[PDB]
């Protein structure tokens, strides 16, 4: 007559992935992309003070 | 005459001018020797160290105009050891770089180094003349090697 055939229900697991804040944007965001123009200024101090020391 | 009077300073002013004119006249070895004397007189004097860096550079430049790159190398090593201010200076690095260019036979690399040094420290007329001579000696050596 009868027996077993399909059984369980209460039993499962799940992993979990993750995205990230957008503002993050490219690494260049404050104190990163400005270092290009901040360097020309610093080269200006170096120079103007080279005039100073000479 | 100033050196006999213990006028180190006026002596040095005269010997700067003598060495510069000698180097411009093709007398590179004697100019280097006068620069050696001037260096020896300016060691240990807190007041003159700025000239001292300049001094080392000029000596090497004459030694590069005489095609004696070994002399430039020993001058640069000497200055690096006896004057810490020269060791870390732009002049020492520039003279290392010129010696490296001369030993390689790469005149373009020398001109690049001259431009780089110019951007940070204006090459006066004298340095331009001696550096042009050094470049010409390099180019002449390739022209013979070709």
């Amino acid at each position: 007559e009868v027996e077993a055939a399909i059984s369980d229900v209460g039993g499962q697991q799940i992993f979990s992935q993750a995205l990230l804040n957008a503002n993050r944007r490219g690494e260049a965001k404050t104190a990163l992309a400005e270092v290009q123009a901040r360097h020309q200024e610093l080269l200006k101090l170096e120079k103007s003070m080279a005039e100073l020391t000479q | 005459w100033y050196a006999q009077d213990q006028s180190v300073a006026l002596s040095n002013k005269c010997f700067i001018k003598c060495a510069d004119l000698k180097a411009l006249d093709g007398q590179y070895i004697e100019a280097s020797d006068i620069y050696s004397k001037l260096i020896k007189s300016s060691m240990g004097n807190r007041l003159s160290q700025w000239s001292l860096k300049d001094y080392f550079l000029k000596k090497g430049l004459c030694q590069l105009a005489a095609t004696d790159a070994v002399a430039a190398a020993r001058t640069l090593q000497e200055g690096q050891s006896e004057d810490p201010n020269f060791a870390d200076s732009r002049e020492s690095n520039f003279l290392k770089s010129l010696i490296d260019a001369v030993n390689e036979g790469d005149s373009e690399q020398l001109s690049e180094h001259c431009k780089e040094f110019d951007n940070f420290m204006r090459l006066d007329k004298w340095k331009i003349t001696i550096l042009n001579k050094i470049k010409e000696s390099i180019q002449q050596q390739e022209d013979d090697l070709l």
